[PDB]
């Protein structure tokens, strides 16, 4: 999740999109072609450094 | 369930979109496409190639 | 030959005449996918 003067980027791996918000929903991967990048690249294990 | 999509058939849970092209619970389904050929519908055309 | 047409895979329709059919529609499909799947297949007929 990243905060923005535009919205709300959070990527949902259970979709596998890559969303914005900004009082709707939109999603910029398939908006922008970026679907299977996503798809490819999501796992169930959280972030940790 | 979770970010995968499961089937149930014949008492057994079938992950899809994991296995090989085609197979369908173990079983070999064709796939096809119906097109329509109408360009200058209103002449007589030999369709050649 | 005499003249040629190019067909476009967009999707599938139905319920519309043959005469009046479009060519960027499908009348029928088995068992395909025309979106990006697994891999950079979006528009383009690829398996199940």
């Amino acid at each position: 999740i990243a905060e923005s003067p535009s919205g709300l980027y959070f990527i949902d791996n259970e979709t596998n999109s890559l969303y914005l918000f900004n009082g709707e929903i939109v999603s910029l991967s398939d908006k922008l072609g970026f679907r299977q990048w996503i798809s490819t690249h999501n796992v169930h294990v959280n972030w940790e450094p | 369930v979770s970010s995968e999509f499961y089937a149930f058939k014949d008492g057994k849970m079938w992950e899809q979109f994991a296995g090989d092209y085609n197979m369908f619970f173990g079983e070999y389904k064709p796939f096809s496409i119906t097109f329509v050929a109408n360009a200058e519908e209103p002449n007589d055309k030999i369709f050649n190639t | 030959a005499l003249k040629k047409e190019q067909h476009f895979f967009k999707g599938m329709q139905r319920d519309l005449s043959v005469s009046k059919f479009n060519p960027e529609y499908a009348f029928d499909a088995q068992n395909i996918r025309i979106t990006a799947r697994e891999h950079d297949t979006l528009l383009s007929v690829s398996n199940e």
